[PDB]
């Protein structure tokens, strides 16, 4: 059902003798013009909407003193995460869909891979570990101990660690970037069992380390705060302001756990089912669905993390009003 | 917890 070669892999069948390299001609065999004008007006959206919102999150943190707390510094990581996801994948791919196929050759594809597989996971990591900081200073599991300047630092540094332990691999000989789905973009290999760069072992890494245990973190960190907020209040029903915060805290975590299945859950189980199923007949078009979520998570996690969160709100309406509000 | 629920930004 495919079309292999040195450095790709197009999903169609060369059986008429049409497929060319996704690196030197247009792929319209696979997907009629239009879906590739398709692919390049939603990357269009997703820039449009991704750097206003993700830049003024760093803009608003530079007029306002009182955004530049430590609590705050894995959100603007996050920030820089999505402009990661915009400059190094969403750009390109909307300069090369416009031609039909990845017109930087091998190499671009290792930038573009790099940077997109880059921003995804640093992404993904701030989610992490802002779960765990949020576990960490509201349920008070430590004696004596409160959340510093140096502690967020680490926390940062350990997205930068846990993003380069997942997009440096593929540069080096573990799994490999080609492109993928409609080939204007590029990603890592995991629908071809190319035993040259161990792909197997790296999926199956990806999926426990990159994956389980994120997953799994994040459901036991927000539970227990869920549990916390949940007690307090029942201790507290005089509070009624103790109880407002138990809702909108319960409401948040649903949010914050939701959004999180929906951005990652399809990536993985897909991936997993190319990978389970694997060699079989794929369109592309079946290819690009897992990454319509994970890719618009460059736009709906700001509007969570930063736009749902009444400080940054704030200085947002303040700024862009460009006075008061 | 109002307090750490404000400094989270969870409230
Ligand atoms: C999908 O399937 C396509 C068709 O099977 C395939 O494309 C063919 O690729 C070969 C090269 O590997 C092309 O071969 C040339 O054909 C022309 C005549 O049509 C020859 O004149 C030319 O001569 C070559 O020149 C050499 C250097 O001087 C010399 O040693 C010999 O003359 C040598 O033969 C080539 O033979 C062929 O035309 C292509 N077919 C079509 C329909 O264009 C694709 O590569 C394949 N896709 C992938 C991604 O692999
Ligand atoms: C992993 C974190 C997810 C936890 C979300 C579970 C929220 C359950 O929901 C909660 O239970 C209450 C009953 O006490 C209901 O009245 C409310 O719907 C809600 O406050
Ligand atoms: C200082 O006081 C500035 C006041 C705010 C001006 C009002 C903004 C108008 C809304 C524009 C947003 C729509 C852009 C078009 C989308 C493509
Ligand atoms: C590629 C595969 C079979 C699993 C990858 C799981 C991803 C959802 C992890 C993203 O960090």
């Amino acid at each position: 059902n495919g079309t292999e070669g040195p450095n790709f892999y197009v999903p169609f069948s060369n059986k008429t003798g049409v497929v060319r390299s996704p690196f030197e001609a247009p792929q319209y065999y696979l997907a009629e013009p239009w879906q590739f004008s398709m692919l390049a007006a939603y990357m269009f959206l997703l820039i449009m909407l991704g750097f206003p919102i993700n830049f003024l999150t760093l803009y608003v943190t530079v007029q306002h003193k009182k955004l530049r707390t430590p609590l705050n510094y894995i959100l603007l990581n996050l920030a820089v995460a999505d402009l990661f996801m915009v400059f190094g994948g969403f750009t390109t791919t909307l300069y090369t869909s416009l031609h039909g196929y990845f017109v930087f050759g091998p190499t671009g594809c290792n930038l573009e891979g790099f940077f997109a597989t880059l921003g995804g996971e640093i992404a993904l990591w701030s989610l992490v570990v802002l779960a765990i900081e949020r576990y960490v200073v509201v349920c008070k599991p430590m004696s004596n101990f409160r959340f510093g300047e140096n502690h967020a630092i680490m926390g940062v540094a350990f997205t930068w660690v846990m993003a380069l332990a997942c997009a440096a691999p593929p540069l080096v000989g573990w799994s490999r970037y080609i492109p993928e789905g409609m080939q204007c973009s590029c990603g890592i290999d995991y629908y071809t069992p190319h035993e040259e760069t161990n792909n197997e072992s790296f999926v199956i890494y990806m999926f426990v380390v990159h994956f389980i245990i994120p997953l799994i973190v994040i459901f036991f960190c927000y539970g227990q705060l869920v549990f916390t907020v949940k007690e307090a209040a029942a201790q507290q029903q005089e509070s009624a302001t103790t109880q407002k915060a138990e809702k909108e805290v319960t409401r948040m975590v649903i949010i914050m756990v939701i959004a999180f299945l929906i951005c990652w859950l399809p990536y993985a189980g897909v991936a997993f089912y190319i990978f389970t199923h694997q060699g079989s007949d794929f369109g592309p078009i079946f290819m690009t669905i897992p990454a319509f979520f994970a890719k618009t998570s460059a736009v709906y996690n700001p509007v969570i993390y930063i736009m749902m969160n009444k400080q940054f709100r704030n200085c947002m309406v303040t700024t862009l009003c460009c006075g008061k509000n | 917890i109002l307090e750490n629920l404000k400094d989270v930004g969870l409230f």
